[PDB]
């Protein structure tokens, strides 16, 4: 019974209890803000090839 | 060094940025009818969607611009019924030459506005020796357009019309005003019909003089 005497808590356990969350990346703020500001800037630009300016506030001509 | 298209984009500059204000979208109003650009639409278009914007409206700016609309032939009836908030929230602070070019504005444009007539005819009833009688016929011809039948400012201009004799042009806009409301006088349409073998200067008040007594059908001159 020497196995008895070893830590009866695996050594899976430990690898699921000390590294339960997968990490958040440092980057994935950066690519998930960037592409949804990019639709900041196509919609409310005035240099972006689709502005929203002409279909809010219809030119006078 | 008389520049008048490179004076339009310098002004087309002005009303394309972000944050104009009541007092540069007047002065380009009024700039754009002392240079006469009719040819322009969408310069006119720019300045009309800038003052659709400007908050802010003191008694000078706001009859700059409606005598700029006026006078300049360019009628967007979103915008100029619009400007009938600042008119009615400025209405004790406007000068009684001011108060004439706000009603004779936004009466000749259509602006269905009856707390501006009614509270703008009090006005000119209250004070009736206060308005030279220019003023009063401008007011007689926004109160007419309209759609306001006020017959108590038609009887104080009439009263008006018959104690001092008026300009020829002074009396053509007060006798289209009273062919719209369908008055036909004989009072104060002679009154007023005296005023046109001085010399008239425009054809427009002599053609408009034509249409208003053929209207009430009263005859040639």
């Amino acid at each position: 019974d020497r196995v008895l005497s070893l830590p009866a808590v695996s050594k899976n356990q430990v690898l699921e209890n000390v590294f339960h969350t997968a990490p958040k990346a440092p980057v994935e703020h950066l690519e998930k803000m960037v592409s949804a500001n990019s639709k900041v800037y196509d919609a409310l630009n005035l240099q972006s090839k689709r502005v929203l300016i002409w279909q809010v506030k219809p030119a006078l001509f | 060094e008389n520049d008048v298209p490179a004076i339009l984009k310098e002004i087309d500059s002005l009303v394309s940025r972000e944050a104009v204000s009541a007092k540069e979208v007047s002065d380009a109003a009024v700039a754009l009818t002392y240079l006469q650009v009719k040819a322009n639409r969408r310069l006119w278009g720019k300045v009309l969607e800038k003052a659709g914007a400007a908050q802010d409206y003191d008694a000078a700016s706001l009859t700059n611009l409606l005598w700029a609309i006026n006078t300049g032939g360019v009628e967007h009836f979103k915008t100029v019924a619009e400007l009938a908030g600042p008119a009615v929230s400025l209405l004790p602070s406007l000068s009684p030459v001011q108060l004439s070019i706000v009603v004779e504005a936004l009466g000749g444009a259509g602006v269905k506005n009856y707390e501006l007539y009614n509270k703008a005819s009090a006005v000119v009833v209250s004070k009736i020796g206060e308005f030279k009688p220019a003023e009063i016929a401008r007011v007689l011809y926004g109160v007419a357009f309209g759609g306001v039948n006020d017959v108590a400012l038609a009887k104080a201009a009439g009263k008006v019309f018959a104690s001092t004799e008026v300009d020829s042009r002074t009396a053509a806009q007060a006798l289209y005003a009273l062919a719209k409301l369908g008055r036909a006088d004989k009072a104060t349409v002679d009154a007023l019909l005296k005023s046109f073998k001085k010399g008239t200067e425009s054809a427009s008040d002599a053609a408009a003089a034509s249409f208003a007594l053929g209207s009430l059908s009263f005859k040639a001159e």
